[PDB]
Parts: C-alpha cells; sequence; structure tokens
RNA sequence: GGGGGCGAGCCCCGAGGGGCUCUCGCUUCUGGCGCCAAGCGCCCGGCCGCGCGCCGGCCGGGCGCGACCCGCUCCGGGGACA
RNA sequence: CGUUGCCCUCGGCCGAUCGAAAGGGAGUCGGGUUCAGAUCCCCGAAUCCGGAGUGGCGGAGAUGGGCGCCGCGAGGCGUCC
C-alpha cells in the first residue's frame, strides 16, 4: 500500500447470511502467507494472524 | 404475522396515478412549423453544385439548420415527387444547411433540375 | 410400497461458519425510519421519566365492562346526524301552513361535546357525568378538568379512545362527553353508571392527587440489577440461614 | 484479444470443453476435484469416530 | 426465560429419571463445495377410481414445524460529565 | 399474442448530475475525383452495432435401438423405450 510501510493482505471470509464471499483488508501481521487460514472470533485460537 | 427478514426498512410502493387534467393547458396544439416547404429553402445553382447534379445524379439544396437527414429526405421525396437514396448535410460557414442529395439511380437529376426550374 | 428410495433428508446444520443462516425475524434489530423510531421512544420517556400525578391519572383508565355500558347509554343520545337535522326543519315547514303549526314541540335531550362545552357545564353543574378521554393530545386542554368536575361534585371517569368517544358525536375525535339530562326510562342505568365511577374516580382523588407514576426501568437494565440483588442475596442467607 | 470483441466470437473461441472451461487452469481444476474429494472423504471418516465415541459414552 | 441434549460440576434420585449450575447453540490437517429447503405435519381446488367420501390414485396449490417463547430502548462504549 | 390495470413475488448498494477532441471506448480500407473538400464525393471491396414480429431460408437440436409382424431381398406397417 503505497505511502505505508505495512503490507496488507487481502482476506476473503463468506458473508454468513448472504451467499456472497465478503474481503477485508487486514494488516498484515509478521509471518503471514499466502494460502493460508486466517482465524477469527471469541473462540479463535491463539496464533500468529 | 407477516415477519422483516431484512433489518432494513425502504420504503413501500404505493399507487401512482395517471394525469386526468380538468382541463387541458394550452388550446389547440402548436402547429408545425417545419414543413416540406420551410424545410428546403431554394437550390443551389453554383458551378460545383451543377457538376455534382450532372456527373453524380444529386441535387444541391440549401436547407433549415433545424432538419434531419431524414426530414430531408421526406422533404425531398413530399415536393419533388422522388425517391431518394442517400442525403448528405454540411453547414456552411455563414449559417445555411446545405444538403447533398443523392437520387437513386432509376431518377435523373438532369431532368429533375428542368423541372424544378435550375440549370 | 408406497415410499421411493431416493427420498432422503438433506438437513441443514445452522452452525457458526457452516451452513448459512435462515432468513429469520429481524423486527428487533431492524433500522426503523426516524418518525417511528420517535414515536416509539417517546412512549419509553413516559415510562421511565418521573411522571408527575395530573397527567399519570389519565393512564388510570375505565374498565371494560363498564365502559360497553357507557358506550351503550351514550347510544341513546348520541346527537342528530346530517339529513335527521333536514328532515326536522322541513317537517316543520311542511306543519306551518298546513295543519296547526305550535314551532317549539319538545326537544329531547342529548350528548354535550367539546371541552369547552364541557367546562361551562361542570362550573355550572350542569353535567351529571363526564366523560374523558386518555389520549388527548396536547395534555393541557384535559388536565384541570378531572380536578375541576371533582371540585364541582361532577362524577368522571376517564374513557380510553378519544377516537371511540368522538364516534359517539359523528367526528374524528372528541376529547370529552357529558350527559346533562336522561330519559327516565334510561335515567336508572345512568344513575348505575354514575355510582360506579365516582367510587372509581371522584371518591378517591386525594390518593389519585399524591399517585406519581413513571420511573420504571427497561427490563434489560431491571433483570441486571435484580441478578446483582440474588448475587447479594446468596452472599448473605445460604450462609447463614 | 479485446475484450469488447467477445461479443463477436463464437463460444468454442471463448472456452475449453472442460468443467472451468476458460475460467481456470487444467491444473487447479484437477486438484480442486481431488482437494474437494479428499476433503469430503476425512470429514466423513471424522462423522465416523463422532458418531463412535457417542456410542462409546 | 425456557426447550435440545452429547457431556461436565452440584443437588435430588426409585438407577427409570428429575432439578439447579456450566455448556453449546454444534465449524481448526489441506488455496474445495455451501444461497433461493429437504424432511415431516396439517389443510384445501380440480380430475379419476372405489363409492361413506377429509377411503385410494392422478394433477395443482396454501399454512405450521424445520429455523423455541416473551420483551421497552439496533448493538456496544461513555454519561449528567463531555 | 401483444398492451396495459390491480394483486402477490423478488431486488443491497452508494449516490442526482458534471468532469478527458492526448486516459478508457465496437466498427473502413484501396483506387479515382476538385480552382478550393475528401478514410466524408464516385467506383470497388469490406465491416460493426441495433432491429428481424408473423420468424426469410437452409444447417444443428435429430431422427437411433428394440421387439412384433409382413416381404425372396431392398424394405413396409404395429407397438415399446
Ligand atoms: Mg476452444
Ligand atoms: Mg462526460
Amino acid at each position: 500500500d503505497p505511502g505505508r510501510g505495512a503490507p496488507l493482505a487481502k482476506v476473503v471470509f463468506r458473508d454468513p447470511y448472504r451467499f456472497k464471499k465478503r474481503t477485508e483488508l487486514f494488516i498484515a501481521a509478521e509471518g503471514i502467507h499466502t494460502g493460508q487460514f486466517v482465524y477469527c472470533g471469541k473462540k479463535a485460537q491463539l496464533n500468529i494472524g | 404475522k407477516k415477519i422483516r427478514t431484512s433489518p432494513t426498512f425502504r420504503r413501500p410502493k404505493t399507487l401512482r396515478l395517471r394525469r386526468q387534467p380538468k382541463y387541458p393547458r394550452k388550446s389547440a396544439p402548436r402547429r408545425n412549423k417545419l414543413d416540406h416547404y420551410a424545410i428546403i429553402k431554394f437550390p443551389l445553382t453554383t458551378e460545383s453544385a451543377m457538376k455534382k447534379i450532372e456527373d453524380n445524379n444529386t441535387l444541391v439544396f440549401i436547407v433549415d439548420v433545424k432538419a434531419n437527414k431524414h426530414q430531408i429526405k421526406q422533404a425531398v421525396k413530399k415536393l419533388y415527387d422522388i425517391d431518394v437514396a442517400k442525403v448528405n448535410t454540411l453547414i456552411r460557414p455563414d449559417g445555411e444547411k446545405k444538403a447533398y442529395v443523392r437520387l437513386a439511380p432509376d431518377y435523373d437529376a438532369l431532368d429533375v433540375a428542368n423541372k424544378i426550374g435550375i440549370i | 410400497k408406497v415410499v421411493n428410495p431416493l427420498f432422503e433428508k438433506r438437513p441443514k446444520n445452522f452452525g457458526i461458519g457452516q451452513d448459512i443462516q435462515p432468513k429469520r425475524d429481524l423486527t428487533r434489530f431492524v433500522k426503523w425510519p426516524r418518525y417511528i423510531r420517535l414515536q416509539r421512544q417517546r412512549a419509553i420517556l413516559y415510562k421511565r421519566l418521573k411522571v408527575p400525578p395530573a397527567i399519570n391519572q389519565f393512564t388510570q383508565v375505565l374498565d371494560r365492562q363498564t365502559a360497553t355500558q357507557l358506550l351503550k347509554l351514550a347510544h341513546k343520545y348520541r346527537p342528530e346526524t346530517k339529513q335527521e337535522k333536514k328532515q326536522r326543519l322541513l317537517a316543520r315547514a311542511e306543519k306551518k301552513a298546513a295543519g296547526k303549526g305550535d314551532v317549539p314541540t319538545k326537544r329531547p335531550p342529548v350528548l354535550r361535546a367539546g371541552v369547552n362545552t364541557v367546562t361551562t357545564l361542570v362550573e355550572n353543574k350542569k353535567a351529571q357525568l363526564v366523560v374523558i378521554a386518555h389520549d388527548v393530545d396536547p395534555i393541557e386542554l384535559v388536565v384541570f378538568l378531572p380536578a375541576l368536575c371533582r371540585k364541582m361534585g361532577v362524577p368522571y371517569c376517564i374513557l380510553k379512545g378519544k377516537a371511540r368517544l368522538g364516534r359517539l358525536v359523528h367526528r374524528k375525535t372528541c376529547t370529552t362527553v357529558a350527559f346533562t339530562q336522561v330519559n327516565s326510562e334510561d335515567k336508572g342505568a345512568l344513575a348505575k353508571l354514575v355510582e360506579a365511577i365516582r367510587t372509581n374516580y371522584n371518591d378517591r382523588y386525594d390518593e389519585i392527587r399524591r399517585h406519581w407514576g413513571g420511573n420504571v426501568l427497561g427490563p434489560k437494565s431491571v433483570a441486571r440489577i435484580a441478578k446483582l440483588e440474588k448475587a447479594k442475596a446468596k452472599e448473605l442467607a445460604t450462609k447463614l440461614g | 484479444v479485446r475484450p469488447k470483441v467477445l461479443m463477436r466470437l463464437s463460444k468454442t473461441k471463448k472456452h475449453v470443453s472442460r468443467a472451468y472451461g476458460g475460467s481456470m487452469c487444467a491444473k487447479c481444476v484437477r486438484d480442486r476435484i481431488k482437494r474437494a474429494f479428499l476433503i469430503e472423504e476425512q470429514k466423513i471418516v471424522v462423522k465416523v469416530l463422532k458418531a463412535q465415541a457417542q456410542s462409546q459414552k
């Protein structure tokens, strides 16, 4: 991302109400790679990204 | 017992009626002022035009600037009981719309020219 | 057999991150237009805020059985509609020069309608009973009225519906209503009604004056407090006792 | 060819005779297939292991 | 608030079960798929066959559960101070 | 069969609008022709887009296979998918 030191990550979820694949721009935590799964929420596991 | 599936509340589509005006605003419709006559002002009899007539099977007109090629085509047809292949307008640096009118091959341009007056 | 082998089940697990959720009812979470949202949370303030007693008294409305008696009795004394008015005049015009015209005959009793008529005939002790609508829109119109009636000793009640009160007369709504007189046949029923009403309103006006009444919390707030009280209760009740 | 041309072109020129024809490469289809299959099998295995654990308890 | 129950803590228990408390609302090995309902249940219109037709078949629909009930602020965070 | 009126049914968007003769943006080229115009006029070759209803025509969809008869055989009919 221009004018930003960090890299971003296009992360694709599935909208859980309409059949539709939403997408997000997270700030990339170091150690992220493509074709990784990113879990998120209260019952998310404590690993990176 | 008719549930909201979605959290939006868009406006409800109501009936809306046609006009049924109790009186017409303008008394009578405006008579057209771009008739078969007003559209075609006069023919050019210029050296260039006459050469265009004899050789290319056309007629050259000055036309009213508001005219479409479609209107000119219909006009010429009406006035000179003719039939047109294609109309090909330009606007003179002057303000008069010129229209070269290619007459269909069945008809001659020289004959119609003599009919209308120019030669 | 009448049971085809192919017909399966295929059940949808509406878990989390599983098969996309069903279209369940969301009326609770709708983003409502500002008018709706306003009119809804106006009623919430009237619950939540400390409402003073002269406005509160309009919550204490008349009960169902009594109300249907009252409206039955008024049905006798519904004031003349249009057309009826013309026929009353037309018949009198015909009778003047035909077969003896007296002029005044004898006019029957009827309801009296809006606050200003009513207040002039509560001041003057002409009314026997006063029916007041609970839901007059700028309350001020009818606030003093119940205090006034009790001062002049006029039985008064608060019916539901300024509309259904206004449907006695033939208009959209009415604030008030009053019986000045009633026919001898229906006099005893009115008298029965009157006593039942005054026991419930006039003859306990001191209690109505004292009785403030909003200051209720949201159920979501209340429930939290009760849970906190149950924590405080179980902290010092099961331990000792 | 420039996208607005595709309009003119015949279907056969625009795609290829396969599942995910002309949208996705052959390599990544045949992986998808066997991924989809090998994933589903393990779900079935986990479902069986769950059912055995329910029967045990 | 109840249902549901695989289960765990507690209480009761007649070992069948019940109640309170937790727990979930059930998805973590892979760069897949995933909507517009199956399933059950109750109704009706027409047509046909048994003829007693909410009996059976053929064709076509509707509602309920599936997808608990009730509620007063959409959810959070502040807040009588900003 | 259209056209419209009503009833049900479905529908996220995302901001009305303006903003490029050098950004994006389907499709035209050769020869001839004028005192001055030509990818624009004439000749000749093309081409895109929109329409094409009643569908203007072919071709594709599609014309198998079974069984049963009759026929010397090519085959014809009956009936099943
Ligand atoms: Mg190809
Ligand atoms: Mg523009």
